[PDB]
């Protein structure tokens, strides 16, 4: 995501490469939030335990 | 004495035949939020030391 905006500021891109870790990205934020707790706070684990 | 009323009086064979809706002043204590006040919400969890 930092360098998605090394991408975008340095202009080297398209929105292929775009495209493609933008669906990486929705997957990992989505897999994370799996891993945290009902605080809010945020685990390595943390559900199902 | 500086007062503002509601004023009903009914033939009670419409309600002989069906009562009121649930008028009292308990009407007024249950319809209320959060008659107690006991253990604190879900969303705020706690504070630790
Ligand atoms: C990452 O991507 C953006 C998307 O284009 C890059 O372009 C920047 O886009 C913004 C959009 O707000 C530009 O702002 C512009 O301001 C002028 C003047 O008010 C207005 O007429 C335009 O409609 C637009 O809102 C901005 O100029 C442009 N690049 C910059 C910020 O210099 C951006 O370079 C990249 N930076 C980010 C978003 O991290």
């Amino acid at each position: 995501i930092y360098v998605l905006d090394y991408l975008n500021e340095t202009q080297q891109l398209t929105p292929e490469i775009k495209s493609k870790a933008i669906g990486y990205l929705n997957t990992g934020y989505q897999r994370q939030l799996n891993y945290k707790h009902y605080d809010g706070s945020y685990s390595t684990f943390g559900e199902r335990y | 004495p500086q007062s503002v009323c509601a004023l009903r009086a009914v033939d009670q064979s419409v309600l002989l035949m069906k009562p009121d809706a649930e008028l009292s002043a308990s009407s007024v204590y249950n319809l209320l939020p959060e008659k107690d006040l006991t253990g604190f919400p879900g969303p705020l969890n706690d504070q630790d030391n």
